[PDB]
């Protein structure tokens, strides 16, 4: 979507291509971030909507591995 | 060339029309088994018909899937398969139109902007495409829990039909950021 | 006493998922509407 | 014994007849009753009652409540609507 | 009892021949005289003949009926195989 | 913290992406075990036997 | 040893100090400032 957004809408040069977004993308994804930035409001909307998609997830990701090694604590090794 | 990466957009197409479609038909994507206390019975369903294998035979008695589920599930179950209908004739409305871009089909001229509102298509056909995958799954796990008694399944597994109905969605993407590529040279 | 090592399925972020589809499409409404604009312009 | 109808007891507000365990004290078929019997007005004016050897209350029975399939916007759970709203009102005025 | 008698999603009853049902129809407390109207009014079948009977009716259910019973009836339900079933608030009313 | 340099290589990008992946799921490891030791504690005996 | 003096070690124990007392008893001190005591539970037995 985001490499079909640059192209369409007029915001000259495109740092967006089939490359470029699969790249962009994956720095979001990761929480690393990335050098070039969305420039037209409909790639802010397309960046911003994946951003929210990251956070949840990972956030789910961290708390349920503690939720794991929380239980693994508990377990109570039955000693007599 | 630029004719040559066309061909490539229209063919990835016709195959995301041949896996939507059979998945679509086919009966295979859950690959379950359920049991009677030592007897157990391999099955398959879809989203019309689960069709279950019984012993004594070949069996495939087939029972509808739709009523299947309990009430609230269901309300969402009657919008998955419009969301997936809709997926399989927005995918025809896109590889139509890439029949169009065809150089010894209609014009040349006003050809560019045939290539672009066909490929918004097909990314509207597989993001309400992915979604009805996902309503599908999110429901179909809800009657693994919670169904009617007499069958509960052991394995949940996504078995073949359903991969093809990833691969799908797959060739969506790879035949639309061609024709983008097509669009931008 | 008895709680279980349960990992998430997909229904416990499954909103997220059609709030990303839903943005996505809207950014394709915005893509569609800004580009007419300024053809008009 | 057995009660040989299998009802705790009751009377019709029409026929006025006892049945159950009640109906047959009264008519005479049965000499005693140790049973799950509550002790109520109707049932004192046609049968006498002890002193309770039990106490008890009248209690409401449900199936355990399962955990349910979580919702369409249950990722937001863990934190109060009230916070949502107040982010987003301080995104605007941050950025402004 | 209250939020019982502010929503009627999961539906509610008694036995058909007993106390239980005999005091809701003789009381006078707001809450339990529209408990009792709610009980006669709209059935496919409210009260059950035996109290195994209406404990196979909730646990059937999937949560869609309450069964109204007494205490110490209820406590060895949820101390018995499958343990399914729970108690929920409190006593309405001291009997004997 | 990423920082301000990008790789703008095929094979370097598959560097720059499997080393993220490799981080997330480390740092997310930390996290999670450490409120292991913070929740539920084990005071071990010094000995036993 | 009395009622007012055991209801008012709970105010001071900060709920380390449960007092067990009648439920007509327990209903009163309830609607009644600091409104700071809560019935837990229900019946144990009944009495009149
Ligand atoms: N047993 C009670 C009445 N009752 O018992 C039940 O299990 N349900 C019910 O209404 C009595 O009449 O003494």
């Amino acid at each position: 979507v985001l490499f079909l957004v640059s192209r369409f809408s007029p915001y000259s040069t495109n740092e967006f291509g089939i490359f470029n977004s699969l790249w962009f993308s994956l720095g979001a994804f990761m929480q690393q971030g990335c050098d070039i930035s969305p420039r037209s409001l409909s790639g802010r909307i397309v960046g911003g909507v994946w951003w929210f998609f990251t956070l949840i997830i990972i956030s789910s990701y961290t708390a349920n591995l503690a939720a794991f090694l929380t239980v693994e604590r508990m377990v109570s090794p039955i000693e007599s | 060339s630029r004719r040559g990466r066309a061909l490539l957009a229209v063919a990835l197409n016709l195959l995301a029309l041949l896996f939507a479609t059979t998945a679509f038909l086919t009966t295979y994507w859950c690959q379950g088994t359920q049991r009677v206390p030592f007897q157990l019975r391999r099955f398959h369903t879809g989203i019309w018909y689960s069709c279950e294998e019984e012993l004594g035979g070949p069996g495939e008695k087939c029972r509808s899937f739709i009523d299947l589920a309990p009430a609230s599930e269901k309300g969402v179950l009657w919008l998955s398969v419009v969301s997936e209908v809709l997926y399989i004739l927005l995918l025809v409305v896109g590889f139509s139109l890439m029949c169009l871009e065809l150089l010894h089909s209609s014009s040349v001229i006003d050809g560019l902007k045939l290539n672009a509102f066909a490929a918004v298509f097909t990314v509207l056909s597989g993001l309400l495409g992915m979604v009805a995958h996902m309503m599908y799954t999110q429901v179909f796990q809800v009657t693994v829990s919670l169904g009617p008694e007499d069958w509960r399944p052991h394995s949940w597994d996504y078995g073949w039909s359903f991969c093809l109905a990833w691969g799908s969605f797959t060739c969506c993407m790879a035949a639309s950021v061609t024709t983008l590529n097509s669009y931008t040279k | 006493s008895k709680e279980k090592t349960s990992a998430l399925s997909l229904s416990n972020v499954a909103g997220v998922f059609y709030i990303l589809v839903g943005g996505l499409g809207l950014a394709m409404l915005v893509a569609l509407i800004e580009f007419c604009y300024k053809s008009r312009a | 014994t057995i009660v040989g109808d299998g009802k705790y007891g009751a009377r019709d507000a029409d026929t006025k007849i006892w049945n159950g365990m009640v109906g047959e004290l009264v008519y005479g078929k049965a000499d005693i009753a140790i049973a799950p019997l509550t002790i109520t007005l109707v049932r004192e004016e046609v049968i006498d009652f002890s002193k309770p050897f039990m106490s008890l209350g009248i209690s409401i029975m449900i199936k355990k409540p399962q955990k349910s399939k979580p919702g369409v916007f249950s990722f937001l759970d863990p934190l109060a609507y009230e916070i949502w709203m107040c982010i987003v009102f301080a995104y605007i005025g941050v950025s402004v | 009892a209250e939020d019982l008698s502010k929503q009627t999603e999961i539906a509610y009853g008694t036995l058909d021949s007993g106390s239980t049902k005999e005091f809701f129809r003789r009381s006078k407390i707001a809450v339990f005289d529209k408990m009792w109207t709610y009980m006669r009014s709209a059935e496919p079948s409210v009260f059950v003949r035996t109290t195994a009977e209406g404990v196979a009716r909730v646990r059937k259910s999937k949560g869609k009926y309450a069964y109204l019973l007494e205490s110490t009836m209820n406590e060895y339900i949820e101390q018995r195989k499958p343990c399914d079933t729970m108690k929920v608030g409190g006593n309405l009313d001291s009997k004997g």
